[PDB]
RNA sequence: AGAUGGUAAGGGCCCACGGUGGAUGCCUCGGCACCCGAGCCGAUGAAGGACGUGGCUACCUGCGAUAAGCCAGGGG
RNA sequence: CGGGGGGAACCUGGGGAACUGAAACAUCUCAGUACCCAGAGGAGAGGAAAGAGAAAUCGACUCCCUGAGUAGCGGCGAGCG
RNA sequence: GCUGUUGGGAAGCAGCGCCAGAGAGGGUGAAAGCCCCGUAGGCGAAAGGUGGGGGGAUAGGUGAGGGUACCCGAGUACCCCGUGGUUCGUGGAGCCAUGGGGGAAUCUGGGCGGACCACCGCCUAAGGCUAAGUACUCCGGGUGACCGAUAGCGCACCAGUACCGUGAGGGAAAGGUGAAAAGAACCCCGGGAGGGGAGUGAAAUAGAGCCUGAAACCGUGGGCUUACAAGCAGUCACGGCCCCGCAAGGGGUUGUGGCGUGCCUAUUGAAGCAUGAGCCGGCGACUCACGGUCGUGGGCGAGCUUAAGCCGUUGAGGCGGAGGCGUAGGGAAACCGAGUCCGAACAGGGCGCAAGCGGGCCGCACGCGGCCCGCAAAGUCCGCGGCCGUGGACCCGAAACCGGG
RNA sequence: AGCUGGGGCUAGGAGUGAAAAGCUAACCGAGCCCGGAGAUAGCUGGUUCUCCCCGAAAUGACUUUAGGGUCAGCCUCAGGC
RNA sequence: GGUGGAGCCUGGGAGUGAGGGCGCGAGCGAUAACGUCCGCGUCCGAGCGCGGGAACAACCGAGACCGCCAGCUAAGGCCCC
RNA sequence: GGGAUGACCCCAGGCGGUAGGGGAGCGUUCCCGAUGCCGAUGAAGGCCGACCCGCGAGGGCGGCUGGAGGUAAGGGAAGUG
RNA sequence: GACCCGGUGAAAUUGAACUGGCCGUGAAGAUGCGGCCUACCCGUGGCAGGACGAAAAGACCCCGUGGAGCUUUACUGCAGC
RNA sequence: GGGGCCUGACUGCGAGGCCUGCAAGCCGAGCAGGGGCGAAAGCCGGGCCUAGUGAACCGGUGGUCCCGUGUGGAAGGGCCA
C-alpha cells in the first residue's frame, strides 16, 4: 500500500483558514501565517478570560466608589461598614444598586456607617 | 492447526449446521441437478454453505453456485469453515477428517 | 463461529511507536536530542570510552586449541535415574534418546538422584555412590560400542 | 545475518548456570618480584555486574 | 462661545461572482515484483543503423530499387 | 571444413583496487568485492578418489537444509570462518 | 430472457421464468449468470522447430586358476627456496597448487591420514571425456493486502528524444471532450483573434491541452470601516451600523477603553539587531531481513519443535525428526557428578541442587489416589511489541580515495 | 628568441612549462564522465495527528578523552516486598 | 512518630554527562568583572505561565486541569495616569 | 470502599512541564468481511454550514458543485498524517 | 543618461507588518518592552545614517583522533641501482 | 638502643569487613601442614604507619598428575611458579 497525502493535508488548512477569518493581511490567507496568529488568539483569550473576571469587579468598585462618596463617605470604609455590620452581601457586582436603586442603596450606607455608632 | 481445525468443525455442531451425508442422488454432475437435492435436505439457499466431499462429481454442481463452496477434503481448513455459514461433509471426507485431528 | 469476529486475543497491540507529530514521542524524534545518535553509535556490548573496554581481564581457558583443530572424543551426557523411572521394563540408549535425553549426544553415563526402580539400565559408565542406589535390586550393564 | 559469538570473551571469562559471569582475578601474570603470598596466592575466579550482563549478551549462540 | 455627524484619493475585514492555475477524486492504451515458460544470432553477412520506398506523404510502423509489399501451404 | 563480431543478467578462467572497519593506523578488514580482459552456452563450472578421516567406516560431482557462528583463524584486535 | 417502469440512456426497481462441468473478467448510453467478447469443458497442423517421454538399431563390453616377474602417464613424484589456496596471518603448518635449483622409481613402488619416526590403515598423481539436479531474465504468459501521471521504468504521450556537453556522458516536460462528433451551418462586431445569438447535447461555468477543479495570486460589485493619529496586528469588555429569526439569541464589521515581546532551531539565556522561511499545492525523514534479549497473547509440556524437500491445491494443506533449544553442573583439561574445583586435608571456600499446591474432584478401600488447574518444577514453538547486533539502518549534505574510460 | 593558417604528436601523479604550481575546453597544489557509492561525517540542519499520567540531567570515575563515549548518579514502565 | 507519585528488590526503555543567576562559606583575581573555580541551598533550565518590581530567565509573592459579570488575601500598594 | 462486579454511582487525595518513559484514541492506504450492502432519486472529490456528537485528532448531518464509482460493524497489513 | 509622455518591460531581495524620536531596558547596540515626546492620509524627485542593510553555511582564529599539496637524518614499504 | 637464638620476607585457606561505577587497593581473627623464639602465656603469613608503581595481549625459564589430530611417542600447548 502506498498512503499517498491527498485528502488529508488540505482538509485541516483549509480548517486553520476558518478559524482565521477577518485577520489583517496573509494572516487569514496563509496556513502559516494563520497557525501562528490563533495560537497567540489562543493564550489571549484564556488570559483575558481570568482578566475579565478582575474587569469587572474594578468597573464596579469605581462605580461603588462614587456613589457612596457623594452620599458621604469613601469605599475603604463602606466595605468595613458592610462587613462588620456583617452584611456579608452587596457584591461588588450587584453594587449596581447604587444605579438603580439610589433609595435602596442610601439605606445599606446609612445602615452601614451606622455600623459604626 | 489442529485444534484449531477441530474446534471450527464444532462451532458449526453447536449451531446445528453441521451436517454429513453419504449420498447423492442427483449428481451426475448437473447443477440443475444438484440444486434439487439441497431443496430435499434442508439447503434452501439462506445459508452459505461448505461442500467437502471427496467425489469430484459433486462438485461439478455445488461448484458454480454463489451461496455454495466446493472444495475437497484434504483441503479442510478454517477460513472456509468460518466464512461459510453451514457445513456439509461426506462420510469419506469425514473418515480422513478426523485420521488428521486425532 | 460468524465469519467477521475471531478477533485478536486481548494481547495483539499492533500499536507500533511513530515518533512523528506534535504529541507523542515525536520530533527530535522519541529519544536523542544531542548527538552522535544519528546513524550509529560504537556499541555499548562491549564498546568504548577509547579505554581498555574491560578486556582488562585475562584467558585463563588454557586450550583454545591449536589449529588442526578440536580432538574426536567420546562424548558423555549422564541421566539421572530420578528421570528415570517414568518407565519399566528395557532401559537402553535408543529406547532413551527417542525417548528424553541424549538425542544423538553420543554416549550415555547414569547417575541421579531419588529411589531407583529394580529394573536392567543398558548404560556406559556408572557414577559410584549413584550405583549402590542400584545395589537394591537392578541391572548393570557395561561398556559396548564396538 | 547470524551473530558472531566474541571468541575474546568466550576465551576468558565462563557463564554460570544462575546466569553469572565468572573469570579469573587480574593482577598476576607477571607482576610479581614479591608479593606477600596472600597476594599472588588469592587468585580464584570472581564476577561483575552491569558489566558480565554486557558479556552475556555477546556469548549468546554459545547461550 | 459649545457639541456629535459627514466627506474616501486609496486602504482594511467579510460575502458574491469570474479569471489565472492544475492539487484532489476517479480513470489506465504504462510500470513494478514474483512464479512458470522459454533461451542463442553471424562470412548463407548477425546486433545496430544510413538512405529510400505511398499517386499526393513531416513523422512512426513497415518493408527494400520486386521496397506498407512477392511465391506457396495451412488457417479464417 | 572452421574462426573473426554481437548478446540484459548469469558463468568460468587471467588480472585486480580505494573509500571504508579497526572510533589514528602499517599486518588484518573492506576483498579476491568493484572494475578491465579472454572464453563458453543455453547454461557454465565441476566430475568417478594418489578423496574423506577414525568408523571392522564412507564411496563421482554439482545443488539445498543442517552441522555452525561450530572447530578454529585473529595487531587472539576489529573481525574472519 | 423478454417485458413494463424511472431516464438522455437500464444492466437500476418490478412481474414471471431459465442455463449452469460455464455466478472468472472485460464491454455494452448507469449497476447484466441468461445481450456482445469471453469462461468451465472439449476438439485442431499440410509446414517448421521441440523430441529415448516409447520401442528398435548398432557403437561397444563378453571369461575364472597356477607360474614369470616385462608395462602401469618425468624435468614429474620428491626435497630445498620463493608465493598462492584452505579456518590457518610463521605458527608445531601438514594437505592442494608452482616461479627457481637439484632430481627418482614402476607395486619389496609411490602419495595421504596436519612437523617428524615406528606401527596400523586409505587412495593410485603427473592424458582426456561426462547427461540430469544449480545460476540468470532481453522476450512470452500468468498472479499481486504492487503504483496510479511529482506515483510507477528515465519514457503511460513519436524518449534515451528535446535540450546540455568537443567528448565519454548527462538527460526533460508532456495522459483524460462526450454515450456519440452530434466539434457549433448561417447571421451580428472585427483585418484577425476573440466573442453575441441561433444550432448539437441529458450536461456547453462538457466547446476542443475541453471531467473534476482545490490554494497561492489578479479583478468587478456590494455590506461594515477608517485621513489627531502609535503597531507580532490579536484578545477581552461595552457601543454604533448591516444582516437571517415568531424570540430568548446569533452572525459580519469596527469606534472607543483593558491586556499582550512572531513561528521554528539552537541555547545558561532569543521579540531578539542569532539560524531558517516570499506565498500556495504536491514529493519529503526511525523501515525491512536475519540473529539476540526482555515483556506479552495463545499451543503443548519429560518436553517443545521442525529445516530443506516430497505427495496436495492453484488463494487448502499435509508429510517430512537431519537438526535445534530444555532435561546437571564443576574443572584449563584428563575427568568426576548432586556434586565439583583449589587442596595432603570425612580445613575451609567458589560456582552448584535441595521446589512446591489453594485444590476442582473422585473408586464411597474412612485412602486424598491423583486428574487438573494457575501454567509450573522448566522449558520450548508460533504471534505481537520495546531495545540491542549485521547490514547504506532516521533523511539530506562533504573536502576527498580508487577503477575504467 | 617575430606573428599567423592548415596538417600532426604528447594527458591525469601524467603531460607541457623562458618556472607562475602556470596551462592542460569559461574556478587545476593534481582535469572531466561513469562506476566502486546510499564512501565516511563522534558535525550542522530537518524529523508529520490528538489526548492522558510521570518527569531528568548539564555531576563522579575512566577515556589520543575534553562540544563523543562506558559504568554509576538522577527519570520512567512491569512484577515483587 | 511519619501511608508518602516515600522507600526496598528484580527486570524493559531512557535522556543527561556545554549549565545559569542569587544567597551563604572558600580559593583565584586587585575581598575588580553579568569573571573564575569548589562547597551547602535555592530558583531559572523545563515555571519567558500569572501578581509585584516602570520595562526585565532566575529579586519579593506564588506551583497555572477547565468554566464563573462571586468572595478572602500574598508581595506590593491606596493624589492623578 | 460499593460489592445483586452494576468498569455504574459514592468518600478523599492528585492533575505547570523541556530531554525523555509510559497509556489510551483519531485519520490515511491496501486486505478478509463481499457472487453481500450503499448508488444516476446522484459515488468519491470539491464548495459552504452560526446545526448535532467527541476534551482532541475527528465524526455526523444539510444545501450547492460533480458525474461513477464507494464500502459498516469486526479485524488484518503498511510507501500512514 | 537621470526627469515628463506613448511602446515593450526585468533583477537580487522577500516570516508577516498597521515599520517615528528620546531616555531606559532587554542575550550587553530595539520601529516591535517601559515612560515621555512628537505625529492628518497617499505619493513623486533626490541623500545615503539605521533596519547589526544585500551578497557569500568567515578566506582570520579555534575545533574535527576531516582532507589534500610540499619536506626531511619521522615510521614503514616500493620503483631504481 | 643492645643482646641470644633464628627465617613466619611460610604452604593450603579465609569468617567478617574498610573502600568503590568497573577492576583495583587495604585489614583480617580462625582452621590444617610444618616450623622459630619463650618456662609459659603466647607472638611470628616481612618492615611504626600512609609513596617506592603498570590490565591484558606476545614471548622466556623452571616445575607438573592435564590435552598429544588413526595408535605409541613426539612437536606444540594448558596448569602452578
Amino acid at each position: 500500500p502506498r498512503a499517498k497525502t491527498g485528502v488529508v493535508r488540505r482538509r485541516k488548512h483549509k480548517k486553520i483558514l476558518k478559524l482565521a477569518k477577518g485577520y489583517w493581511g496573509l494572516r487569514s490567507k496563509s496556513f502559516r501565517k494563520a497557525r501562528e496568529t490563533l495560537f497567540a488568539a489562543g493564550n489571549y483569550a484564556y488570559a483575558h478570560r481570568k482578566r475579565r473576571k478582575r474587569d469587572f469587579r474594578r468597573l464596579w468598585i469605581v462605580r461603588i466608589n462614587a456613589a457612596c462618596r457623594q452620599h458621604g463617605l469613601n469605599y475603604s470604609t463602606f466595605i468595613h461598614g458592610l462587613k462588620k455590620a456583617g452584611i456579608e452581601v452587596d457584591r461588588k457586582n450587584l453594587a449596581d444598586l447604587a444605579v438603580r436603586e439610589p433609595q435602596v442603596f442610601a439605606e445599606l450606607v446609612e445602615r452601614a456607617k451606622a455600623a459604626q455608632g | 492447526r489442529k485444534k484449531g481445525l477441530a474446534m471450527a468443525v464444532a462451532d458449526r455442531a453447536r449451531e446445528g449446521k453441521l451436517l454429513l451425508v453419504e449420498a447423492f442422488a442427483g449428481v451426475n454432475g448437473k447443477t440443475k441437478e444438484f440444486l434439487a437435492w439441497a431443496k430435499e435436505a434442508g439447503l434452501d439457499g439462506s445459508e452459505s454453505v461448505l461442500l467437502v466431499t471427496g467425489n469430484e462429481l459433486v462438485r461439478r454442481a455445488a461448484r458454480n453456485l454463489p451461496w455454495v463452496v466446493t472444495l475437497a477434503p484434504e483441503g479442510l481448513n478454517v477460513y472456509d469453515i468460518v466464512r461459510t455459514e453451514r457445513l456439509v461433509m461426506d462420510l469419506d471426507a469425514w473418515e480422513v477428517f478426523q485420521n488428521r485431528i486425532g | 463461529d460468524l465469519r467477521p469476529n475471531p478477533g485478536a486475543n486481548k494481547r495483539r497491540k499492533r500499536v507500533g511507536r511513530g515518533p512523528g507529530s506534535g504529541h507523542g514521542k515525536t520530533a527530535t524524534r522519541g529519544h536523542k536530542g544531542q548527538k552522535s545518535r544519528s546513524g550509529g553509535l560504537k556499541d555499548p556490548r562491549r564498546f568504548e570510552g577509547g579505554r581498555s573496554t574491560t578486556l582488562m581481564r585475562l584467558p585463563k581457558r588454557g586450550m583454545q586449541g591449536q589449529v588442526p583443530g578440536e580432538i574426536k572424543r567420546p562424548r558423555y551426557q549422564g541421566v539421572n535415574l530420578k528421570d528415570l523411572a517414568r518407565f519399566e521394563g528395557e532401559v537402553t540408549p535408543e529406547l532413551l534418546v527417542r525417548a528424553g535425553l541424549l538425542k544423538k549426544g553420543y554416549r550415555l553415563k547414569i547417575l541421579g538422584e531419588g529411589e531407583a526402580k529394580p529394573l536392567k539400565v543398558v548404560a556406559h559408565a556408572f557414577s559410584k555412590s549413584a550405583l549402590e542406589k542400584l545395589k537394591a535390586a537392578g541391572g548393570e550393564p557395561v561398556l559396548l560400542e564396538a | 545475518p547470524k551473530m558472531k559469538t566474541h571468541k575474546g570473551a568466550k576465551k576468558r571469562v565462563k557463564i554460570t548456570a544462575s546466569g553469572k559471569v565468572v573469570a579469573m582475578k587480574t593482577g598476576k601474570r607477571h607482576l610479581n618480584w614479591q608479593k606477600s603470598g596472600k597476594e599472588i596466592r588469592q587468585k580464584g575466579r570472581k564476577f561483575v555486574l552491569a558489566k558480565p550482563e554486557a558479556e552475556r549478551i555477546k556469548l549468546l549462540l554459545p547461550y
